[PDB]
């Protein structure tokens, strides 16, 4: 059931209890659990703190905590599965579940006792009633009935997607509760561009939640200052940006923003040896010295910088590039201490899916929850470094997989697979990293073919994960139009070619669109799923 | 030869020439030479390019173009090097030392 | 003498069927929880063999390669049809290893 009211019926019950936090490995739900952990840690409330990866570390997580703790809230994970049956917890444990995706499963929805959604009524719901869902010519009519809940249920279950930022959702309570400081208004900010930089949301609706989130920071910026009286430098300033959509471009030279931002990379084709051409056309249109635009950000000259906004506004719109502003924010603290909402994304999200072998999964995911926290500036420009080296690693990648056509139309989806002990097969291992991939590698595609077929498929791609037991993962993304609502279908796809071919398939991760599948299986695998898109 | 071994083995390429009689190519080595000296006077099957072309796509190849190797079937060539030390340290025709294998990555690219 | 490269034309064409049918059929096998639980088991048994039509090829292209000093077809059945398995010449498992360790 859905919580109507946070303050009343989840705040001020877990505010008297101890309380175990489950968190999912996602800079949305490190920022969710950043504003919960300051608003348990304000109110003196004994929580413990687990990472989980997936399905099954949950599973085992609670396994062993499940005695000693009868409070669960779980961060980006357990809404879009059945929680009762996957746990199986004691008949008085509660589950409170702030999570973006979507649809939220129907147990969930009209479990009226145990499973406790912390989710906005207004997002984009539509769950079926349930006297569609739940309980000779009666007996006719109740087959009748149970063929309508498969269809109405098939509807349903289809198209997975994402609501609003969980870290929102915590900011909304922290600030009924009037505990909302400016470090978690920046988490919220940084949450929501969690969500922008990984597509998982509409363009349309990710200006309304900074359109939501403006509001917010002018509150804070006149909390106590105005355009006479001012604070100190060390405060910290959060700023409504009309920025560029390069990534980290402060923080390197915009000569490799340029290349490593995957819009610009994408339409000059910069993976082609002529498309370095066409760079060095837009930025001589520009007129920016080469060495200056080489040269470090902060190092470049400053008579370049104080209208480099609009400059490259309106170049891009005679380039064709139309939108290469983006609404976002920026914080400012100390002297020269100055961050975008995305680099902050792009550092934390690099230190979460690091390539170091050293540690573990949920090292680098302490690493990264301790980097959002002004105390930790050495890990945050650390995760800058790494996330430098991840973005030209993921160019490098896309120029493979194109030059060697390794993305193959199969008929309904573009089909693309990373090949063991290729170069930086081992950092796109992991599945997060592994749909950014995709995603970028699927915006080159679409620029770089001239066929109009392809430029509407969704594509599958696969990659090794395991030898010891011989796996790979496989994830589904949905086609690039600037029309598409950002929904798609691989989530219940993969589990029907599975079950049609009883493939060795698991499915640890919390989207449905990623899977483990035995090396093996994948051609049968595939055959199923162009005789299903058809 | 007469060369040393530390010198033999610097050469990746190493091309033996010789001038055999075979009446039937030494014909039609006469038949291109004289035809040559027909064609450049003052005045195989497939055809070359013609020289300047052949210069501009040099160039264009050796510095707008770099080749990268993903892979290279470790297995064959791993195998083909241990033996072919093996018939050199029996025949004494040529050293094989290590360099020979880096001559393969360098001429597939 | 010439009757052997007939019979490698014929085997050409059969062995192939042959083996794209076992292929087909035994990874279709939805028993299978692993390929290598496929194989029988006698006293003389340690190789850890796990893909049947591969082994299939590797014994049959044996027993060619020995019933005749002609083996140059032999050698590109072998290319042919490890390719077909799409298992690389050259490696490990691709090598023909006596399945019994026998003991007198």
């Amino acid at each position: 059931m859905f919580v109507s009211d946070f303050r009343k019926e989840f705040y001020e019950v877990v505010q008297s209890q101890r309380v175990l936090l489950f968190v999912a490995s996602d800079v949305d739900a490190l920022c969710a659990c950043k504003i919960l952990q300051a608003l348990f840690q304000c109110d003196h409330v004994q929580y413990t703190l687990v990472p989980v990866s997936g399905w099954q570390e949950l599973e085992t997580a609670f396994l062993e905590h499940k005695e000693q703790f009868h409070y669960f809230i779980l961060i980006n994970c357990g809404a879009n599965v059945d929680l009762l049956d996957i746990l199986q917890p004691d008949e008085d444990t509660i589950f409170f579940v702030c999570d973006t995706h979507r649809p939220v499963n129907v147990v969930n929805v009209y479990n009226d006792t145990q499973i406790k959604l912390l989710i906005k009524q207004d997002d984009d719901l539509e769950v079926p009633a349930y006297e569609d869902i739940f309980r000779t010519m009666r007996r006719r009519q109740r087959r009748e009935w149970e063929a309508r809940r498969r269809d109405i249920l098939f509807d349903y279950e289809q198209y997975e997607y994402h609501g609003t930022s969980s870290a929102m959702v915590m900011f909304e309570l922290a600030w009924m509760l009037s505990k909302d400081l400016n470090d978690m208004l920046w988490w919220a900010i940084v949450g929501l561009t969690d969500q922008w930089v990984q597509d998982k949301i509409t363009q349309m609706k990710y200006v309304t939640d900074v359109g939501v989130l403006q509001r917010h920071v002018s509150r804070h910026n006149h909390r106590n200052e105005d355009e006479e009286n001012t604070l100190s430098v060390d405060c910290t300033r959060i700023s409504f940006e009309y920025d560029l959509r390069l990534v980290l471009y402060q923080h390197w030279s915009l000569h490799d923003s340029l290349c490593n931002t995957s819009y610009t990379a994408a339409r000059f084709k910069l993976w082609s040896v002529h498309g370095q051409k066409r760079l060095q056309e837009f930025l001589a249109d520009m007129g920016l010295p080469l060495k200056q635009v080489k040269q470090k950000f902060q190092a470049m000259d400053i008579s370049l910088k104080e209208n480099l906004r609009e400059m490259i506004e309106e170049s891009a719109n005679k380039f064709g590039m139309k939108d290469m502003r983006v609404q976002t924010f920026s914080i400012h603290f100390g002297f020269k201490h100055k961050f975008l909402a995305s680099d902050v994304v792009f550092a934390t999200m690099s230190l979460m899916e690091s390539p170091e072998k050293d540690g573990s999964g949920t090292d680098h995911f302490i690493q990264a929850l301790d980097s959002l926290s002004r105390s930790n500036l050495d890990k945050l420009y650390h995760g800058l470094e790494l996330a430098k080296k991840q973005l030209r690693a993921t160019q490098q990648t896309i120029a493979s997989c194109l030059c060697t056509n390794l993305v193959i139309s199969q008929g309904p989806f573009l089909y693309c697979s990373l090949m063991e002990g290729t170069p930086d097969v081992m950092l796109f291992s992991r599945p997060a990293s592994l749909s950014l991939l995709s995603k970028h590698l699927l915006k080159s595609f679409v620029c770089s073919t001239k066929n109009r077929r392809c430029k509407l498929l969704p594509l599958v791609m696969a990659a090794p994960l395991s030898m010891e037991h011989g796996t790979v993962t496989v994830v589904g993304i949905p086609p690039e139009t600037d029309s598409s609502d950002r929904k798609n279908f691989f989530g219940r796809a993969f589990e029907k070619a599975a079950e049609s071919t009883s493939s060795r398939m698991l499915h640890n991760h919390f989207d449905l669109s990623v899977i483990e599948l035995k090396a093996e299986d994948r051609s049968k695998f595939l055959d199923a799923l162009i005789s299903l898109l058809s | 030869v007469d060369l040393t071994e530390p010198i033999i083995s610097r050469f990746d390429i190493l091309c033996v020439v010789r001038d055999t009689v075979d009446p039937v190519q030494d014909e039609m080595l006469a038949r291109f030479v004289v035809g040559s000296h027909v064609r450049h006077h003052p005045s195989y099957g497939v055809e070359p390019l013609p020289q300047e072309v052949l210069k501009k796509y040099i160039i264009y190849a050796k510095e707008r173009v770099h080749p990268k190797l993903n892979q290279m079937d470790q297995d064959k060539v791993a195998k083909m090097y241990s033996d072919l030390r093996k018939e050199s340290m029996a025949t004494g025709s040529i050293p094989i030392t290590v360099r020979h294998i880096e001559s393969m990555i360098r001429m597939a690219e | 003498t010439f009757s052997q490269d007939y019979v490698a034309n014929e085997l050409t064409q059969s062995f192939f069927t042959i083996t794209q049918k076992i292929q087909k059929k035994v990874t279709g096998s939805r028993n299978s929880t692993e390929l290598s639980e496929m194989f029988p088991v006698l006293p003389g048994s340690h190789l850890l063999l796990n893909n049947p039509a591969l082994e299939f090829i590797k014994y049959v292209c044996k027993v060619l390669s020995l019933d005749t000093n002609i083996t140059n077809q032999v050698n590109k059945l072998n290319r042919d049809l490890l390719r077909l398995v799409d298992v690389g010449e050259f490696s490990e498992e691709a090598q023909f290893r006596d399945p019994c360790r026998s003991y007198v």
